[PDB]
């Protein structure tokens, strides 16, 4: 069950009921490519604040297609879809409801928890290692080495 | 004592807080607390410290 | 793979017999700042 | 570390490059426990088990013998150098002196050199020794006690019956390399092992190359490590050789992939760490020393700092 | 104006220097030696090999 | 860590260049280059030649490969009457200091040279000038050869 | 892969309902020219507060064109477009919705995160350095250098 | 102790704060905290300091 870029756009449309399987009125194909471009640029900016999540970019001179494999796991689908929906609601001149906002916030927090990393502070490097460590067997034992590279 | 912060408050800025004792920064950057509608409800200071 | 010892592992080395055998007494401190880049001896 | 020098008439090295500190490391690891355990009922100890210490005496020597045997296996597996062919035993004086001459020729300086052989080879050496012409004491010793001096041919020779045995494993066909390997120093400085693939082997043989088999590269030569000149044994230059590490199998088309210990480093960007005259290109002819399915007890020769041994002290239980 | 020292190795003197040119935190050293050669009489030496 | 393997590099380079200079400027030649050194005469011939020329004031020396020393020590092990020589050769494989009347030495680091392709029955074309006035400062002279191959680069290498 | 100046203006007019397929409206060239000029002026202004982000200004002789390449990286376009939309919505006399403001603020903060640099307070210059650094041999300075450049000897 | 500020509060004024101990400024400039609608919610003082 690979996740395609076009499935996220369809999910975003269905969630706010712009268009669905039983809509009786569907959007033009240009809106689909607009949504795909918006998703691509949103991931491009997500490369900065959140960590990379394995998104597949259309490297080269080509352009994204709605049938291209995203590369994301299924667990990020709701988060990405809700964020994209919040990004592109104003395209159709609408306004999100508080429940949608809460759902998007919950999914985003779940993603942040999944991608969390906490650094550990190393010692300065002028700290004297204790005499009880037998500090004349290896180097960087008389004093701590500090951060490497 | 260890400061306590939120994930959305320090994300992307961890390297500055990690080396605050080796380097000599003029200041430390941190964000504010925002609700689901984007309104600011708390300042950029850390929430608290451990006892 | 992180802990390392301090004694460098022994390496390879050649031997020296040519320098000890050549004549190093006639030409010793003979090319000084006054002679230039060359000096010459006499012949029998 | 190793370095390279520059030659200029006056000392201007502005536009040249400088030697960097490319550091390589050698890593050792722990093995598996050696455990001997017995049990008995309380009734047997009460009425039947007497002289228990004398019964249990040889467990320590069993432990040590197992340790020595597996150590010999490791030593014969990880070696790289080779002299002679397995089809001929040691019979003459030069067969031992060649090891010392080769070790001196490579450039080994520190430590002491050792050579270990099986009792039959020592007997043959003593038999050859008894035919000397001048030394009365040495000949008398060899004739009566059938022993050899501590030094022999410039290298310390020892006789041991604890050596292990190995088997060749069937092979055939004119083996040639298929794909050029990667032997740059930056890539191999951590393990001193490289992987190559051969071509022209038999159709399908299991265990085509067994552990300890040696592969000789005919048209590439050893290099004296310090002055970087080729090695000549009179009129025949010495060829680079390696050892098979793990068992290999041959599939259809005669292709076999093997991992060897000891490497032909030829780096065109870091000439400081060369150890072989030329690179191993594709189509270079190789050969395997030995016989198709011969089995024998290998002789060993090495330096002090070739292999290391350690026994970790274990702590008490609760 | 450059730190220097002399190291001796079987009768050969080597001059070692250290300087810190470059703002890339790159310390640099160099070792130097200058020899002199002379051939007195070519008729008192050469090469030799074995014969069959 | 730097100090230990750099002085060795300097010394090795110096002695390699010294050996190259020695074999580039030496004049006398003995034996066929292909054949190695195997017997006792191959060393004594140098001392005999040097004494034959007439050089006395000084000291003579011969330097050879480690493998060559084994072939002389092995030959020495076959002696008939000297207990000490046979014992030393058998145990340590060390040849004595004075071998054939000259001081023999062992060296593993020794320069090697390439012959360089040549072909044709060479002969001298023009008579050179070898008067003492011309060559009293260098003992070097220039000669021209004829009858060589049509066009080959590296016809005669150095040494 | 190429982000032209006309892509950003169309992105703004699409994120709003001025001219897009969804709204069923054909775009008008006056809006394009006005948006391109406003974007050029805004990117000229951004040289001070946000910083330099690699924009490619036109030379004095010619005029900006919608199809010309802009030079901005792909990871900035939402921030740029949202800022331009906020600066241009007043032209049509319309009031931005709070969601648009929140999106613009989030994108602006994401942009500001990338270009952040935190200076380090180097020592004053009259501050002594201890004997533990061996100022007689290891380092020639008995005091911290402060603003002085490394000596050349040809430049005093 | 290190002062804590926001990225948008000190941008463009870092050179004045980095040299507050070498030079002798008569004052230090810093901006106020503003929400997404442009209203001022906090003063120009730093949010806080580390412990």
């Amino acid at each position: 069950t690979v996740l395609t870029k076009g499935e996220i756009v369809l999910f975003a449309l269905r969630k706010f009921a712009i268009a669905s399987n039983a809509s009786l009125t569907d959007v033009e194909p240009q809106s689909i490519e607009d949504g795909v471009n918006d998703l691509e640029d949103m991931m491009s900016e997500w490369m900065i604040n959140p960590g990379d999540i394995g998104y597949a970019f259309a490297t080269g001179d080509e352009q994204p297609l709605p049938d291209d494999e995203s590369g994301l796991p299924r667990k990020y689908k709701h988060a990405v879809g809700y964020q994209l929906l919040l990004r592109m609601l104003s395209d159709y001149s609408l306004e999100p409801t508080p429940q949608v906002l809460s759902n998007a916030q919950r999914s985003y927090d779940a993603l942040m928890t999944d991608t969390l990393v906490v650094p550990s502070m190393r010692r300065r490097g002028d700290f004297p290692v204790g005499q009880g460590n037998k500090y004349d067997v290896f180097t960087s034992d008389r004093y701590y080495p500090g951060d490497l590279p | 004592q260890i400061p306590i912060v939120g994930m959305e408050q320090i994300r992307g800025l961890e390297k500055h807080w990690e080396a605050r004792n080796k380097k000599r920064p003029a200041f430390l950057p941190l964000r504010e607390v925002r609700d689901k509608s984007g309104n600011i409800i708390a300042g950029a200071t850390p929430a608290g410290y451990t006892q | 793979s992180q802990i390392v010892l301090k004694k460098f592992l022994p390496g390879f080395m050649s031997d020296l017999v040519l320098a000890k055998t050549v004549d190093r007494q006639l030409l010793a401190g003979e090319i000084n700042s006054s002679t230039g880049d060359s000096v010459s001896f006499k012949r029998p | 570390h190793q370095f390279s020098s520059l030659r200029t008439p006056t000392g201007d090295i502005s536009g040249q490059n400088k030697n960097n500190l490319i550091s390589g490391k050698a890593t050792g690891r722990v093995g598996n426990y050696i455990t001997v355990a017995v049990e008995y009922q309380q009734l047997e100890e009460a009425i039947k088990l007497n002289q228990l210490e004398e019964i249990l005496a040889p467990v320590r020597q069993r432990i040590v013998t197992d340790l020595e045997t597996e150590l010999a296996h490791f030593m014969m597996n990880n070696g790289a150098l080779s002299l002679g062919s397995p089809n001929t035993p040691i019979t003459k004086w030069s067969d031992v002196a060649q090891t010392a001459s080769f070790l001196k020729d490579l450039g080994v300086n520190e430590g002491e050199n050792y050579a270990v052989m099986d009792p039959w080879s020592a007997q043959r050496l003593a038999d050859a020794q008894t035919g000397l012409h001048a030394s009365d004491q040495l000949v008398r010793t060899a004739w009566e006690n059938a022993q050899i001096p501590t030094n022999f041919g410039g290298i310390r020779a020892l006789m041991s019956n604890g050596l292990a045995s190995r088997t060749q494993g069937a092979f055939g066909g004119t083996l040639t390399v298929k794909t050029q390997p990667t032997v740059t120093y930056n890539a191999v400085k951590d393990s001193y092992q490289f992987t190559v693939t051969l071509t022209g082997a038999t159709a399908s043989v299991t265990g085509f190359l067994k552990a300890g088999d040696q592969v000789k590269f005919t048209n590439t030569y050893w290099l004296q490590q310090q002055t970087k000149q080729a090695l000549y044994n009179g009129a025949t230059p010495i060829s680079f050789t390696a050892t098979v590490t793990a068992d290999a199998n041959s599939d259809s088309g005669g292709d076999v992939t093997v991992t060897l210990s000891g490497v032909p480093i030829y780096d065109t960007t870091n000439p400081q760490y060369n150890s072989v005259s030329r690179q191993v290109e594709a189509g270079d002819a190789v050969s395997v020393v030995g016989t198709a399915s011969q089995t024998m007890k290998p002789n060993l020769f090495y330096n002090k700092f070739f292999c290391g041994l350690g026994s970790i002290p274990l702590p008490k239980l609760h | 104006s450059i730190d220097s020292a002399v190291a001796t190795y079987e009768g050969f003197s080597i001059r070692v220097h250290k300087y810190a040119d470059g703002d890339a935190n790159v310390q640099k050293m160099r070792f130097d030696l200058l020899p002199a050669y002379v051939c007195f009489n070519p008729h008192m030496g050469g090469q030799f090999f074995g014969n069959p």
